[PDB]
């Protein structure tokens, strides 16, 4: 006769997140340009994360 | 004196067209720009802004 | 570029947080860009520190500076008349203690003979040793520097004492031996308690006075919950 045995293996899930926000003031007045780069910097901070 | 000149001008040609260039922009500028983070998220909560 | 300034992270507004009018220019200088403790006046008015109802919310004054570092005059947020928002209940991040003037605490290391002082880098002649406090104020407004005795305020009746300052431009310092001056520096730190004062100043410590605000988690958030002063 014969014995047989097996195992598995796994792995983690997380989650993360930011924000911006802006008054009315701030967005009467703003350059596109400059949320733009806010927007950039996200992206940055994003890959700095992973 | 023409050839002792001609070694002196040839090490002076050699300097300055490997140590200069012609300013075409008087003024030139530098920027410091900040950074910003992700954080781990929650169920109820929000995250900082930016 | 160099700096952080604090800012609202969370702020509703429809909750206990309200518009008001100022009753007062907010000083530029001393006042924008930071967590003012404020209060109501005899009439209507949003004042810094306790006014007529005492401390009933906090205060940032947001204020654009030049590459220069200096603030526009032409703001329409921070003269009397001017709207302002107020808040009870939110998150303020990029947080920092709110302190007016320049403090020092002095300690004599000497008990004999006399022991020297600057302010700005000019000398008090002598202060003795077992000085009383408004000897080692005079000692201090003697200095040919144009500052006086109400630039000035002076407490401590042993070795101790400190020297508070209403401007902000004059250091006190050591020059000789058998003296030291710390000036008293004041930083956010993680997991405290933050309260409101009657100058409009905030800071970790509560007094005979000191309504609480709220409380930080990490030292760059406060966590915004005023608990309003009341008769």
């Amino acid at each position: 006769g014969l014995p047989i045995e097996v195992f598995q293996m796994g792995y983690d899930l997380r989650h993360y997140d930011k924000r911006n926000a802006y008054s009315w003031m701030f967005l009467a007045d703003a350059d596109g340009r400059q949320v733009e780069a806010i927007h950039d910097a996200v992206l940055w901070a994003d890959k700095r994360l992973v | 004196f023409a050839e002792s000149i001609a070694i002196y001008n040839e090490a002076m040609d050699n300097l300055i067209q490997l140590l200069t260039y012609p300013v075409t922009v008087p003024v030139e500028p530098v920027v410091q720009i900040g950074e910003t983070t992700f954080e781990e998220a929650t169920e109820l909560g929000v995250p900082r802004g930016a | 570029a160099l700096k952080t300034k604090p800012r609202w992270d969370k702020y509703d507004g429809y909750v206990g947080n309200y518009r008001g009018v100022l009753g007062e220019d907010i000083d530029l200088d001393t006042e924008a860009n930071r967590v003012l403790a404020v209060g109501t006046n005899s009439n209507g008015a949003i004042v810094v520190g306790a006014g007529q109802t005492g401390i009933k919310g906090l205060m940032i004054v947001a204020v654009g500076a030049d590459i220069h570092g200096a603030m526009l005059d032409g703001g329409i947020n921070n003269h009397a008349g001017d709207p302002q928002d107020v808040g009870k209940h939110g998150e303020i991040t990029n947080f920092q203690p709110t302190v007016f003037g320049r403090t020092f605490g002095v300690a004599i290391s000497a008990t004999e003979g006399n022991v020297k002082l600057a302010v700005n880098g000019v000398d008090t002649g002598n202060i003795a040793y077992d000085t009383s406090a408004a000897n080692l104020k005079s000692g201090i407004v003697a200095v040919d520097d144009g500052f006086t005795a109400d630039d000035f305020t002076v407490t401590g009746t042993a070795p101790n004492f400190t020297i508070v300052t209403t401007r902000t431009d004059v250091t006190i310092t050591a020059s000789g031996e058998g003296v030291t001056v710390t000036e008293a520096t004041s930083v956010a730190a993680a997991g405290t308690n933050y309260y409101g004062h009657a100058d409009g100043t905030v800071n970790a410590v509560k007094g005979s006075d000191g309504v609480y605000v709220g409380h930080t988690q990490e030292a760059d958030r406060l966590i915004v919950n005023v608990k309003d002063e009341e008769d």
